[PDB]
């Protein structure tokens, strides 16, 4: 035993690693493996075929757009007027009350990222026979605003960069999108749910009708266009933020309007039982001090309110407990007391100016909890 | 075909390439295996206990993948509001876009700083995944089978409340399989369940039912990222997406 | 360039595709695609029983579907979602006789376990007049998930990587299916841990993306016939064929 | 012209150069990027929960800039003595000094110690500062969009306040600007907005109801320096400065 008496080191203790970062950084863990330098493998067939890379996501055409191109278009009619961000929209005309949306691979692998910047590309497939001939603008403009998005035609369009495309017998072209802007990066279309920080795409894509379509009378009069997105050879997306996209695997939204009442957050499951400090009253817990708390009911001068939930098999079962008089303990909270017109009568008598004390347990029973944080109606009367 | 590309009718010159924000941020975002290994919000729970426990009993219980949970919203009276307004996240929204995977999975659980007692974490990657639904976190119930206590051969893990209030984990690859699945999952097979998940964590208390109750509806969030190991393999593309500042804000 | 001069043999240049005694032609190139590079063979890690591909009989081409696709059928509409293992063996349980009476599909009553890869040419006669796009996609394992019913678009199919065959060019559609299932095996009978979806690597669906379109006095239908080689396969586990059953009609 | 030098009238003999305190206090201060370096006070609030948080509500966010906040003394009755009385501090004393700047932040945000819960801190990029007005400290109300929850794709860190309640970070500069302004903002262009903060920070607690009454009125002080790729560009003179010793003393 040598004696180290040489001075110690002097830190900082923090509670965890960092959630952030993630590329050069031996992450220490506690593995549930059985060897420490194990490690998962892939043999000859498990091997990943498909490098996981935005480069390889974004470059592959999603279908986006049906254009319905006839033969009665005239010389300057609009085919399309979609935006030049990845962001390009197809709705699905579906009975949800949230509308679902089709993205190319370039949108959902741009929607995570805050910025992006490179060349687009759409492919058109006009889809025809050799004996449709046509010919159409596919131009662009860069910086519309969304006034300036109307008073469009085809010879406004050809005093910006444009591509005139010759329906002969070659019936497909790749047309790729400039970035044009003043920002080196360009700001995400949507966002998270937050109204602002939605930002504009940086430019219009627009596809005018040059030359009408001359259908033979044994070919159709009608060709439909499909209109493809990839992100470009210079598209990139830097900065990971919120996603503005969620996947359809559950598509159920609760909207939290304020005018149905429910106990506080963590008060819930909560059973009707006795409290030495008031009879019974609504518990969240065994432990004494542990009574479900309620919010304020916002009652108008010269009235009253008692309660009803809205479903009776949600509530808590002693008889199922569905009328309840909320009132304020004395210990800085809302106690919901259960009641057998008794809670009528007991709202007349405390918001008529008595109290709790005045003259004015057996029911327990199996004590069973409320589904969860139920739904309470405020039923509401004259005093 | 797909990717062909009949006559490229190019106007563009040539962009300089900032090598996917290297050249102004010192940071290249083109590998989204990186990306992935960023924390992920996997679940959140409040500690409800129903019975008496004893000391074997699994507080809760998880699935193990990386295709996120069976999406929580909550209740309709109280959602919890990340998973209804920030919905899926980053991980299930580019694990979307593939079909088959074969890695780990890194979990980091969070537990409340008011509880103090010893917490065991047992991987247990015999358990079979019997749906999409049910593939979820699981608030125990009394015990019935061996699930629903600790068990001694499968790999087990104990933090210590008092020093520290997060354990943080690596689950192994330990399917029988090539690969799998990512999507949802239905169960067509009977073994196809299988080779959905990782395996299945459960995490339990050490507490004695007087300790318990300071347990009660303390909140516990787990998060993910993809270890390293993980490559997923087949591309399949997305499907329909919702929008996010699309959903309706709560009217006054 | 450009000298069309066509005789009594005809104009252009017929390439073939020879199999066993199968050859079977197509006037235009095939719009490949290739979903996954091509699988090794996996029978040295499960397997210890006699295996062999029965390359002389399995991979020849065998019809496994034909449907009209009239002008009446709109934009966005499956025309057949063939589960191909499976549609190899419910085509022929479909002609009315049993799957031991074909030759390319006698070791699926033999044996019980099988891996390969699957050659699909998915052939159609338009005529040059006729305006139309079909796209052949294949999914790996449609019924092992549940919110395809909502991907089952043409959007969607359009992201994966799939052939289009249009319908002026009369193109033909090759599409090289590898095998990639979660297990290295696809049981060709009830084996004792999994009954249901026997032989379901995934599906071969066939959505529009603009249907057909043509004069009033233009040829309204369009016959579509899809088939199917076997070729990189191995069949493992000799077993009885009475304990093969009957697919599922579908 | 500014720095001409027409006849030098110098009656000077040579004073011996120091290095800027190098001789005697073996530190030189030519460098005012290090000067820098040294901590300030940021801001400093008391924890006002309003409604009934969740564990994803915020409880507090602030835009993270180098210009110091839009300084609150308080109210009429109870002022914040420091930025009553030490008005400004060093960096935006520095920085009022100049125009653009374009580097990353740190922040060292301290916690109380009364409370014990953990602690989840995110950085936000996407959000833009509209104006002067309302670029300080936002005691969060009830939620409305995104803003006011933890959000999954942001960069975030869990302090555990058992351990240390203190969190320290490094902001980096994700803006797609040159460089962002640097002295008070008054929004005159919709993109400008994108380019004055480092992002908006905000730090919230995972605690329920009824932990929420500890965290109730306690001090969480912020302090920042500006970590070593700060780079302040363009010479802006500095505007009229107050004396603080000329402030008036509170009469008995
Ligand atoms: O807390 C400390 C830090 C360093 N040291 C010693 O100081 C020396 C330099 O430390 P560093 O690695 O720069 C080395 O001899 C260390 O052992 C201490 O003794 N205690």
């Amino acid at each position: 035993n040598p004696s180290y008496q040489q001075s110690p080191r002097h830190f900082v203790p923090t509670g965890m690693h960092s959630l952030a970062l993630g590329t050069n950084l031996v992450e220490p863990l506690h593995a549930l493996r059985l060897d420490a330098a194990g490690t998962t493998q892939h043999p000859v067939g498990c091997a990943p075929d498909e490098d996981m890379t935005v480069s390889s996501i974004a470059s592959r055409y999603g279908l986006i757009r049906r254009v319905q191109w006839k033969k009665d278009h005239a010389k300057g009619s609009l085919l399309l007027q979609l935006d030049a961000d990845p962001f390009v929209e197809q709705r699905i005309e579906g009975t949800n009350p949230i509308s679902l949306y089709w993205f190319a691979p370039v949108g959902v692998v741009s929607s995570m990222f805050m910025q992006w910047r490179g060349s687009l590309e759409y492919r058109f497939d006009i889809i025809a026979s050799q004996f449709h001939t046509g010919r159409l603008i596919v131009g662009y403009v860069p910086g519309l605003t969304a006034s300036l998005q109307l008073q469009m035609d085809y010879m406004k369009l050809k005093s910006s960069s444009y591509v005139v495309f010759d329906l002969q017998e070659s019936n497909s072209f790749t047309f790729e999108v400039p970035y044009v802007s003043y920002r080196p990066w360009w700001v995400r279309k949507y966002g998270g749910n937050y109204l602002p920080s939605s930002t504009d795409a940086p430019s219009t894509l627009f596809m005018y009708v040059q030359v009408p379509l001359i259908p033979m009378e044994a070919v159709s009069d009608t060709i439909d266009i499909n209109v493809y997105v990839r992100g470009g050879s210079s598209f990139e997306v830097c900065v990971p933020v919120q996603p503005s996209l969620g996947l359809n695997w559950n598509t159920d939204f609760i909207l939290r309007n304020d005018e149905e009442y429910r106990a506080k957050t963590g008060y819930a499951p909560y059973y009707a039982g006795v409290w030495h400090s008031f009879s019974l009253v609504f518990r969240w817990g065994s432990a004494s001090d542990q009574i479900a708390q309620w919010p304020t009911i916002s009652v108008p001068r010269g009235e009253l309110a008692f309660l009803r939930i809205k479903d009776g098999k949600q509530a808590a079962v002693g008889q199922p407990w569905r009328t309840m008089v909320v009132w304020p303990s004395g210990h800085g909270y809302n106690i919901g007391i259960p009641t057998y017109e008794r809670a009528r009568q007991l709202a007349q008598h405390l918001y008529g100016g008595g109290s709790l004390t005045d003259e004015k347990a057996n029911q327990q029973g199996p004590g069973k909890v409320s589904n969860g944080n139920p739904v309470w109606e405020v039923m509401r009367a004259p005093l | 075909e797909e990717s062909r590309n009949t006559t490229v009718l190019d106007t563009t010159t040539t962009l300089q390439s900032s090598g996917f924000g290297r050249a102004f941020f010192g940071e290249a975002f083109n590998d989204l295996k990186t990306l992935m290994r960023r924390y992920q919000l996997y679940g959140q729970l409040l500690l409800s206990v129903t019975t008496d426990k004893d000391i074997d009993h699994c507080m809760f219980t998880f699935p193990c993948l990386p295709q996120g949970l069976a999406l929580d919203i909550g209740s309709a009276g109280s959602p919890h509001e990340i998973f209804n307004r920030c919905r899926d996240g980053i991980i299930p929204l580019i694990a979307s876009g593939y079909r088959f995977y074969r890695g780990d999975l890194r979990y980091k659980i969070v537990f409340p700083s008011n509880v103090n007692s010893n917490i065991w974490v047992q991987h247990r990657p015999d358990r079979r995944l019997e749906g999409w639904s049910a593939a979820k976190i699981v608030n125990c119930d009394a015990v019935s089978t061996g699930q629903g206590v600790y068990n001694h051969g499968y790999a087990s893990h104990i933090q210590i409340t008092r020093v520290n209030n997060v354990i943080e984990l690596e689950v192994p690859f330990y399917n029988a399989t090539c690969y799998n699945y990512l999507q949802a999952f239905n169960a067509s097979s009977a073994a196809s369940s299988y080779a959905v998940s990782l395996g299945e964590i459960s995490v339990g208390f050490q507490a004695t039912s007087d300790d318990i109750a300071s347990i009660v509806n303390k909140p516990v969030t787990i998060y993910y990222s993809i270890g390293d190991g993980m490559q997923f393999s087949q591309w399949v593309g997305y499907q329909p997406m919702m929008i996010l500042d699309q959903l309706p804000a709560p009217v006054v | 360039m450009d000298n069309p001069n066509p005789g009594p043999d005809g104009e252009g240049e017929v390439e073939l595709e020879k199999d066993s005694n199968v050859v079977l032609t197509t006037q235009r190139d095939p719009s490949t695609s290739i979903p996954a590079p091509v699988s090794v063979k996996w029978s040295r890690w499960t397997s210890n029983d006699v295996v062999d591909d029965y390359a002389t009989i399995t991979s020849r081409w065998y019809q496994i579907a034909e449907f009209v696709w009239s002008k009446d059928d709109p934009f966005d509409k499956e025309l057949a979602r063939l589960i191909l293992p499976r549609a190899l063996l419910s085509s022929i349980e479909a002609n009315s006789d049993a799957i031991c009476d074909v030759p390319n599909t006698i070791p699926f009553k033999v044996h019980a376990y099988w891996r390969g890869d699957m050659e699909v040419r998915v052939q159609i006669n338009s005529n040059k007049f006729q305006v139309g796009q079909l796209q052949a996609t294949w999914y790996y394992s449609d019924h092992e998930n549940l919110n395809i019913s909502s991907k089952r678009s043409v959007y969607g199919f359009s992201q994966m990587d799939h052939a289009l065959i249009s319908a002026s060019a009369s193109n033909e559609a090759k599409l090289v299916i590898p095998f990639k299932h979660v297990y290295p095996f696809l049981p060709t009978r009830i084996v004792p841990d999994w009954t249901t979806g026997i032989l379901d690597m995934g599906a071969l669906n066939i959505r529009v993306i603009a249907p057909l379109r043509m004069s009033a006095t233009g040829p309204t239908t369009c016959n579509v016939v899809v088939f199917i080689k076997l070729n990189n396969s191995e069949f493992t586990g000799t077993s009885s064929g009475k304990f093969y059953a009957s697919q599922i009609r579908a």
